[PDB]
């Protein structure tokens, strides 16, 4: 899908969270071990208490990732490749748990920025992350 | 008996299968526990894929590792065994297993085969209908058997939406998604629906079905094979039966 | 499982301070918007295309504030949700046909509506009780159907 | 109808209740009770011809049903004439599972049985209900307040204070429970609550919802000359009874205060100090911390089997004087202000008066705001004395008696000066510098709530009349001393002005010239203080004995030590003494030592208190009057 | 022949489209596959439509459809006709239609640059009108070559380029290029590379600016640090005031700052609470230029205006030029009289408002070492100008005095008669003399004025090594023996050193010359780098006043009568704790015990504390007679000012090396008499507080003075601990004695 509309929404909303977009990763992460305990046996090793270095840690990765995503995103698969590797084989992770971290990440940024999230950015925010959650998912076996 | 539905019709999207109107549909699950789809192709015998079949397994597997670990449905909840299985000789170019079963399934309202086609359907702007047990927009299996109705699509601009040019040594791979799709002339392209509808994981395996109103017969035309769109790629890829009619039949005969 | 009390009385609390005219329907609008195939149930309404026609279109927020409601039923009797909603689930269920998992895709945009609302008061935890709740809801009201 | 339909109840305690069956072409199967309801039930009930008053639905005792499910989702009005005209789906076509089988039980409200058990009165403990004589609990399933209430309701004991359990007699598990889904409270009986389900479902594998409500052990003071001062008898169950004085803890006599809504324990006095109970004397000691809103969330332990006589009832003497009324207004939220002190009604004097106090009147009497304050008699002077007792209350005390209240030494009022007030009428009609370590309201650090903050002043310029200016503010008179370096410790925050020069004519410290708010170089070792004059102190001075509380009484006052006059001085005022000084409850008047070569300053005389104030800063006297006693009118004392 | 047609298709103008070509009536199209300027320069021409502008694939015209009638084509572009380019043959080809290429020419685009909503013609937001509409660029990769080129197609001064939007709003409609990024030689931008025409991402929130200038009105000021060398970085471009985002600021960037501004190196990130400046709007956004650009404006990249930032407020500097210490007047540099540059004005510092910590701490900034001694009274002779108001409540651990804080002196006027002077504890004047280099050659010291050879009878490698890493040489290679440089002609310092090897400075390491060894002319140090005292009094207790003895070699012994100074007392007495003075007695003639003398003639300059460092003759154990005994008295260590007489005024105490007053707290007449009484005058009349007699000085060494009034000293009383006092000098006691 992902028009140029949604594209360009996308971006321009992902710019204006700027450095904060790693603190609302953990933050995001934080609400899904809260939200959903199963997800917790995927981290066995971490401390997951409250913002947890490692968890405030994988949270800055996650986010970084993201905006490399959102700076070239008319191609994801070459830049997650890495990624869909490591999450697909090695890790196992079902793909449920892309969708629901998708979604409280959808409720932080919602939370923390209100201004930025009229209906065409939720729109094209969930589709973008849709888009990213399934070429993380397509090498799963 | 082909193409007689008790009650015919009038995956992330709507359109319930509420009536059970594709009783040709078959669920099955792998060893670790993924669902998948399958069709009816006589009382013995049903259509899948290569693909879906080397689920949870190496790429250099044969049949004897292959039959024990499936589970394998039918119906509502139905349990079914399995005879054997015979896979095509060629499996770059296409994608397709036949499942046999050791009895003849008893055939009634909710359990009934799609017939094959003794024409080619699959002309540009045809609306058929898929059905399926995959996963929906929660990236969860489904709950309930849903079904979508979508337009088979230019071959050629699905070629282009994957591979760069048609040309063979320009070619690259542009795939929105990591796993490339196999094209070639034994498959064909269909897009998505116009209310944003698709098929998603675990689709595969099951009928693209055309209702054929003037001799009101429902006809399997292909079989999606490239299950991994998820209304993030542009097209479904499906395979080409009357390509395989006649291995079918001697797969059928032997 | 039961929901202690901390958690049900900051959920009602909250939803008192809820407002109910409005936030049912734009969050219900919005679900069109984002997953624009639900509206194949509501098309009878209209155009449900731009988004100012979806959030001005008086049928869209009647029902979403009728929807509201009856979510108000819910968090009122939490541990008997399916009595409670049997025959609501038949109407859309067994009439209309909607696949239940639609309910918590709105569900979920709901939770962002009232985030977004609510702003930083909207707490991990609170959010994790409204999820309970609305999963509750979501599984009492695809209870017919089996 | 159709295809031969009839319906039956079976396994009933009557023959109209049961589970409900319905024969249809012959064969008899169950319906499942998926959207059964009020209303449902209701038309069962009427067909079989019963009493509807009360419907249960619900399996009391019946099976589980077998085969068909005919009827799904059952809807009725309570109109319709037979179940089978309902809405439903169709016939023998369900999901549901022979669990969920409906049933029914007509009743017309004869036998239905509430009660509480094992909570140690009537009024507390489980929740247990008697529902065709087969007894049950309610669960806590959707047990909220309302509920509670309803059932607190209808046993009469008001409302329900707690879902708590106390330790006593455990139940029999009853295994048939009650679910109530809701009701609006307004309801007379829990059964009238709505929805109600008796039995079938099991609830969940935590039960025995137990409440203490707010009548289940009911204090009282008697035989006080205040109804804030009297013997301590609780009621527990339909019985009155007393409470011993080892068993009723200053903690205790607090929270009764607090819950009689009696202000702070003043003292608390054993011995049958306010006569020998009668009857039945409680055996259980309340153990509670004292922070607790009512006795009965007081935990109680049982008697080590002491027995206690009547000679050692407790008594309590509470803080507030609630005896105060409007005199001659048109309306009762506006007259002259009446007092009864001393047992006697008079007009009070008017010579510190103003609109937070009769803001406080107006709203202890529950009259709103004051709307005015009148001056001159406008609702006549009245025939009485005048009390000249001065209040001192900031506005927002609930009640005169927690004001702070003088009376020694107030100048005479004149006839014409008599406090009034005329009050809205309407409770939906609504509308600082303090001194610290003291031991009064005019002497200790200066302490000012500025900006939402407390914080001192600086020593530095700190002159008498800066202390004047203090003084003067706050009503007590003139400055006697302005005290530096933090003479009564330092105190504690920001200091906000500093080197003050106030002319003494400012009405506000603010108005003096200061470096500004904030800007000071002082440390809270040179926080100034003061001591005023109307500082009054009470010691007791002796020539012969170590004894601190025993001696001729001096009061400092006005810059002086003077004697007592003994004459008028009761025992009230010994005792008085005596608990002031934290000495002991009694004490003797000794004769003086005539061995002391030296005439004191006599203050006042004739001082009278009542029974009830802790000081005698608070004791009714004569003015103040500086005499030269003579020996034999000082006053020496032992208190015991 | 004449059956070849060309047309443009969708390009919305006949100058503008995907080529199609008519050939015996059926319309085609060609493919892009080796496309170039040259191809649209033949169709231009051929249509009349002028120069070229782009060429594109289908992405900008849709597919075409049909046969694909030319592939592969190389020409030069000097040819008649398009079919006249060197081509495989007419439906020879390996393209699909996706690459069918189009063009647009200078006729179809029309193109011009403008200014918009600039404060000059010279800056502003950039719109190019195409085709009649006007729009904006985007500033994804917008870089400083773009905006050079832009400059120049303007004929704007092209010494100074801006990037950025400075009070221009964002644009609306069309955004016509994204991320142009061309060599900046190009004539104009639309000539640079650039991406197909009409696809981008961005939004009109990123659009492009320009600022062009000759350099002549770019201001840079600090306010509000108190000086031009502290403060928030303001900058006026274009006389528009703004201010730097802190984001990507570091001291790297705050260095380039303070040397534009000539204020040395940027110390710290550091605000000065001064003055309270209303908030510029406007921001300016660096990108991590390296430091050593000798002006921020030739940092490359630096953006002016257009963007928000939020958590990233206000930047603000201290530089080491915020204040500049200096010691003036003094025999050494590290001695004298301190004068501050504060702004650009040097002023002298009141006796009150310099404490001993932050005396320590300026000359270890200035690398003097530790404070010996803080001297009042204009000791250094009189500062000239202003006096600054301000003390510095400064801990003494802070690395700069820019960073200590400074409090504003309450209104009172300071007079240079009370001018600080402080002498701290290094020695720095040593040189190398006949080196070839001079950080190479024989040691001379200056001593009493005089350069003297160092003797190198324990002068070694380590000593030698020290005192070239001091002067930036590196290692010492050799210490050669021998005058080969020379003995030179002048005295030689017989000075023994005592290093460690780790010090810093020659003055950090001990140093003794009483009774030191002579040293041979010829045996002088050269390299090649790549003790108790008393006093005695047979018949008093008092610490003070006695014979001057001397523990040395298991034995005390006199000091002879002869060559000292009042400096040398001094010193003796400063060691001891005395004063700062003193006068030598008559010996008591009482005494019929002859002392061993261990060293006579010991001459000291000023300036060292201990008599260790004080030049003598060499050590000779003689019996002195009792005529040659020294007995001295040094002044007391307490002293009353400013008070009418001698017995009355302030109190003021000598401990630790410096003066200091006491706190009124338990102060009473008791202890005012035992200090009188020491003093001998009569009793105590008075004891007065609040600093009756004026306020003291320095640190406030006994608080809570709690005297029985029959000790026989101050020190003998139970205090608080020395130097420890909350009180401030509003609170310095005073007396009024009989
Ligand atoms: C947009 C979604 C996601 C992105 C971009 C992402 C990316 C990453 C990154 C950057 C790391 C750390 C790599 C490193 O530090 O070397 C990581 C690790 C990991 N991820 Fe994710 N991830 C995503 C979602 C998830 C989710 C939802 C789960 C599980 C519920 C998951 C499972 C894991 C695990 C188990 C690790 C290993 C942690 C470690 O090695 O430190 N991923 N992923
Ligand atoms: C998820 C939360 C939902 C709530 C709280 C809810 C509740 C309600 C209620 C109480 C009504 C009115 C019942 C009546 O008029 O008798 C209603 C109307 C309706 N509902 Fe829902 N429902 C939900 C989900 C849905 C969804 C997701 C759909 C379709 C995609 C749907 C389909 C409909 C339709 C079509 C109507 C209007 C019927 C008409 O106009 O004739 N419901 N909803
Ligand atoms: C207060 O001042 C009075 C005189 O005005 C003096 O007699 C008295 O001692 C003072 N009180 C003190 C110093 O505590
Ligand atoms: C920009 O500033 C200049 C100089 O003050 C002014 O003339 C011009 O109108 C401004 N442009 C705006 C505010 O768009
Ligand atoms: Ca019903
Ligand atoms: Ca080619
Ligand atoms: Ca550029």
């Amino acid at each position: 899908v992902l028009s140029p509309a949604d594209k360009t929404n996308v971006k321009a909303a992902w710019g204006k969270v700027g450095a904060h977009a790693g603190e609302y990763g953990a933050e995001a992460l934080e609400r899904m071990f809260l939200s959903f305990p199963t997800t917790k046996t995927y981290f066995p090793h971490f401390d997951l208490s409250h913002g947890s270095a490692q968890v405030k840690g994988h949270g800055k990765k996650v986010a970084d990732a993201l905006t490399n995503a959102v700076a070239h995103v008319d191609d994801m698969p070459n830049a997650l490749s890495a990624l869909s590797d490591l999450h697909a084989h090695k890790l196992r992770v079902d793909p449920v748990n892309f969708k629901l971290l998708s979604h409280c990440l959808l409720v932080t940024l919602a939370a923390h920025l209100p201004a930025e999230f009229t209906p065409a950015v939720h729109a094209s925010l969930d589709k973008f992350l849709a888009s990213v959650s399934t070429v993380l998912t397509s090498k799963y076996r | 008996v082909c193409g007689k539905p008790k009650n015919p019709a009038n995956i992330l999207g709507g359109h319930l299968d509420a009536k059970g109107s594709f009783p040709w549909q078959a669920k099955m699950v792998s060893h670790h526990n993924l669902t998948t789809g399958a069709t009816l192709i006589n009382e013995q015998w049903l259509l899948t894929t290569a693909k879906n079949l080397f689920l949870n397994h190496s790429e250099n597997a044969t049949a004897k590792d292959i039959a024990p670990t499936l589970t394998l449905y039918v119906g509502k909840k139905q349990l079914v065994e399995i005879e054997k299985v015979v896979l095509h000789p060629n499996y770059s170019q296409v994608d397709i297993g036949l499942i046999k079963l050791k009895q003849k399934v008893s055939v009634n309202e909710r359990v009934m085969p799609i017939c094959l086609p003794s024409k080619d359907y699959a002309e540009v702007g045809r609306v058929g209908y898929v059905s399926g047990w995959g996963r929906n927009a929660n990236f969860k299996f489904t709950d309930h058997l849903k079904y979508v109705m979508l337009p088979v699509a230019d071959q050629d601009q699905c070629i282009r939406h994957y591979e760069g040019s048609t040309v063979p040594e320009k070619k690259t791979p542009k795939s929105p998604v990591g796993v490339q799709p196999i094209l070639n002339e034994h498959t064909f392209c269909a897009g998505m629906s116009k209310y944003q509808e698709d098929t998603c994981y675990g689709d595969a395996g099951s009928a693209f079905a055309v209702h054929d109103l003037e001799e009101d017969t429902w006809y399997a035309t292909g079989i999606l094979s490239f299950d991994k769109s998820c209304a993030v790629a542009e097209y479904g890829v499906y395979v080409k039966v009357t390509s395989i009619q006649d291995w079918v039949q001697k797969t059928i005969a032997e | 499982v039961h929901l202690t009390p901390e958690e049900k009385s900051a959920v009602t609390a909250l939803w008192g301070k809820v407002n109910v005219d409005e936030v049912g329907g734009e969050a219900l609008g919005r679900l069109l918007v984002v997953y624009p195939w639900t509206q194949r149930f509501f098309e009878s309404f209209g155009d449900l295309s731009t988004p100012d026609a979806v959030m001005g279109n008086p049928k869209v927020k009647a029902h979403g504030k009728k929807v509201l409601g009856a979510f108000s039923d819910g968090l009122a009797h939490l541990d008997n949700l399916k009595g409670t909603f049997a025959t609501l689930s038949e109407l859309h269920c067994d009439k209309l046909h909607v696949d239940p998992e639609n309910f918590r895709l709105l569900g979920n945009v709901l939770v962002c509506v009232l985030a977004h609302h609510f702003g930083k008061e909207f707490t991990p935890p609170v959010q994790a009780a409204y999820q309970k709740v609305v999963a509750g809801v979501a599984n009492a009201l695809a209870h017919k159907y089996h | 109808k159709g295809a031969d339909l009839s319906l039956r109840l079976v396994d009933g305690v009557t023959e109209c209740s049961g589970r409900l069956e319905v024969r249809f072409q012959g064969e008899w199967g169950t319906i499942c009770d998926d959207g059964w309801d009020s209303y449902d039930a209701a038309v069962a009930c009427k067909q079989l011809g019963c009493p509807t008053a009360v419907t249960a639905i619900g399996r009391v005792n019946a099976s589980k049903g077998f085969g068909h499910i005919w009827l799904d989702s059952v809807s009725c009005q309570g109109h319709e004439p037979a179940i089978w005209q309902c809405k439903h789906h169709e016939w023998g076509k369900h999901y549901c599972n022979h669990n969920e089988d409906a049933g029914v039980t007509c009743s017309d409200g004869s036998d239905l049985e509430l009660r509480l058990r094992g909570g140690g009165s009537r009024c507390a403990g489980t929740v247990e209900v008697e529902i065709q004589r087969l007894l049950g609990k309610v669960c806590d399933r959707g047990w909220g307040l309302k509920e509670a209430d309803v059932v607190c309701r209808q046993l009469g004991c008001g409302s329900a204070l707690k879902t708590s359990y106390q330790v006593y007699s455990k139940i029999q598990a009853t295994n048939t429970w009650l679910f109530l889904s809701s009701c609006n409270g307004n309801e007379t009986s829990l059964w009238d609550c709505k929805n109600w389900q008796w039995g079938g479902l099991t609830c969940d594998h935590y039960e025995e919802a137990k409440i203490t409500c707010s009548a289940h052990r009911e204090p009282r003071l008697v035989g006080g000359d205040i109804p804030c001062s009297g013997r301590v008898e609780v009621k527990h169950g339909d019985t009155w009874g007393s409470i011993c004085d080892s068993d009723f803890s200053l903690e205790a006599a607090s929270v009764l205060c607090r819950e009689l809504q009696c202000g702070t324990v003043v003292s608390i006095l054993g011995g049958a100090h306010f006569g020998e109970g009668n009857g039945q004397i409680w055996a259980e000691e309340f153990q509670c911390e004292g922070h607790e809103s009512h006795l009965s969330l007081c935990p109680v332990a049982p008697r080590p089997e002491g027995t206690c006589s009547h000679s050692r009832d407790v008594g309590v003497v509470c803080s507030r004087y609630t005896e105060i009324r409007l005199v001659n207004g048109k309306t009762p939220c506006e007259g002259r202000v009446e007092l009864k002190t001393l047992g006697a009604w008079g007009s009070l004097c008017n010579s510190h008066w103003d609109i937070e106090d009769a803001h406080v009147l107006c709203q202890q009497l529950k009259c709103g705001v004051a709307l005015s304050t009148p001056g001159g008699a406008r609702f006549g002077k009245g025939n009485g004395q005048i009390w000249r007792h001065m209040f001192h209350c900031t506005g927002t005390e609930q009640h005169m008696g927690d004001c702070p209240v003088t009376a020694l030494g107030a100048s005479l009022c004149p006839s014409e000066q008599v406090a009034s007030v005329i009050c809205s009428g309407n409770q939906s009609q609504t509308l600082q510098l303090r001194l610290v370590n003291g031991g009064g309201r005019c002497a200790g650090r200066v302490e000012i709530y500025h900006e939402g903050s407390w914080g001192t002043i600086c020593d530095d310029s700190w002159d008498l009349s800066d202390a004047h200016v203090v003084c003067r503010q706050l009503g007590c008179g003139e400055a006697i001393n302005a005290t530096g370096s933090a003479h009564f410790g330092e105190g504690t925050g920001p200091i906000w002005l500093d080197e003050m020069k106030c002319n003494g004519k400012e009405s506000r410290i603010w108005q003096c010239h200061s470096h500004g708010w904030g800007q000071q170089n002082c440390r809270h070792k040179e926080d100034a203080g003061v001591i005023c004059s109307e500082f009054m102190s009470l010691r007791l001075t002796s020539e012969a004995s170590r004894e601190a509380c025993a001696g001729r009484l001096e009061v400092f006052y006005n810059g002086a030590w003077g004697t007592v006059g003994k004459s008028s001085m009761s025992e009230t005022t010994v005792g008085v003494v005596c608990r002031q000084l934290g000495c002991a409850d009694k004490g003797k008047i000794n004769p003086a030592s005539l061995d002391k070569a030296m005439s004191i300053p006599m203050w006042v005389d004739n001082v009278q208190c009542p029974k009830g104030p802790d000081t005698l800063w608070q004791c009714p006297s004569s003015p103040w009057e500086k005499r030269l006693a003579s020996p034999s009118e000082e006053t020496w004392i032992t208190c015991d």
